[PDB]
């Protein structure tokens, strides 16, 4: 059933228990963004 | 390489030339290897060597060796035009290839920044 609209699919569904796990990655750790902030000093440009 | 390192002296004015043999308005003679100098060594040599040196002549020395050769080593002749002619038509004068001005870059570009306290980082 679409718990959205009372209508189930139209179609049987395979459904079950499935394992699966939490990798290494997780946005968390990425995701930036830099409208301006440290210039670097050596090269004269945007660092650290 | 033997013209300023090694010793090893250059011939190059004037002077009229053979001491136990001719010796061709050329060059070198061997340290030990008498003489006296009446040219001298270091790139004063090469400096005041590429000064006094006809330019168009070797127009001229090198568009006659250019179509009576054998086609052997008369293959380089053309070559020194190359770089000739790339002196002439050009505006750019030899000599200064020998420098008598050895520049320094500015600071804010081979920087003395400071790394963590008072030991430093030069460029």
């Amino acid at each position: 059933y679409d718990g959205r609209t009372g209508e189930p699919f139209e179609g049987p569904i395979v459904v079950g228990q499935m394992f699966i796990m939490k990798l290494y990655h997780m946005v968390e750790d990425k995701m930036h963004a830099r409208s301006t902030g440290p210039y670097s000093l050596i090269t004269q440009q945007p660092l650290g | 390489q033997v013209l300023y390192f090694n010793k090893y002296i250059v011939l190059d004015p004037k002077g009229a030339v053979l001491d136990g043999v001719p010796v061709e308005k050329r060059q070198l003679l061997t340290d030990e290897e008498y003489g006296g100098i009446d040219a001298r060594m270091g790139a004063e040599a090469i400096q005041e060597l590429l000064k006094e040196l006809d330019l168009e002549k070797l127009e001229r020395e090198l568009l006659e060796e250019m179509k009576h050769p054998s086609r052997a080593r008369r293959a380089k002749a053309r070559k020194r035009l190359e770089v000739v002619r790339a002196f002439l038509d050009s505006g750019n004068r030899p000599e200064w290839m020998i420098l008598e001005a050895v520049p320094v870059l500015p600071p804010d570009l081979r920087p003395m920044v400071q790394v963590d306290g008072g030991r430093f980082a030069t460029s």
